[PDB]
């Protein structure tokens, strides 16, 4: 299909952007802004915790993951309340889960406050992961083109 | 297969 352009991505993510059905596996404090191994260790811990909770009749919270030029919003599906919101410049790393095509996570937070948000997607995680890659790329592209033209 | 950095990330608040 047609290759992406900056303008296509700007229109896709402006305003309310796009949203995906998911469940929140958990949130974990982590030591660094980025890293595959750090993220997977966090994913495994949070999945272990969710499995223990499941054995006690707990369920993961049903959410929308909203992706836009404003960053990522975690929205409670039942009530529609925004439970978590991180702007683009406070999201540091996107992690895939090699064990699970329906999970991914992201590291976010300012310095000394890095946290891993682990997400179980309703469908495959890859389209969401790619949307995040594209979101960050178009914002970076637009910034760089502005900088090159002013110099 | 791996993850990726956000080049727009700014740690300081
Ligand atoms: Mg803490
Ligand atoms: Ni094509
Ligand atoms: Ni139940
Ligand atoms: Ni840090």
């Amino acid at each position: 299909g047609p290759e992406k352009t900056d303008e296509y991505l700007l229109a896709r993510f402006k305003g309310d952007g796009v949203k995906y059905k998911a469940k929140l596996i958990g949130i974990d404090d982590v030591p660094d802004a980025r890293g595959d191994k750090m993220s997977q260790d966090s994913m495994m811990k949070l999945k272990g915790m969710a499995a223990a909770g499941r054995s006690q009749g707990q369920h993961k919270q049903r959410i929308w993951v909203n992706i836009s030029l404003s960053g990522i919003k975690i929205i409670d599906e039942k009530t529609g309340v925004i439970e978590h919101e991180h702007p683009v410049n406070k999201i540091s790393f996107i992690a895939r889960d090699v064990t699970d095509n329906r999970a991914f996570g992201y590291v976010c937070g300012g310095e000394g406050q890095h946290q891993f948000f682990a997400i179980k997607t309703g469908q495959q995680a890859e389209p969401l992961v790619v949307d995040l890659k594209d979101l960050f790329q178009v914002i970076y592209n637009v910034k760089k083109k502005e900088e090159e033209k002013k110099k | 297969q791996n993850g990726f950095d956000n080049p727009n990330y700014q740690p300081q608040e």
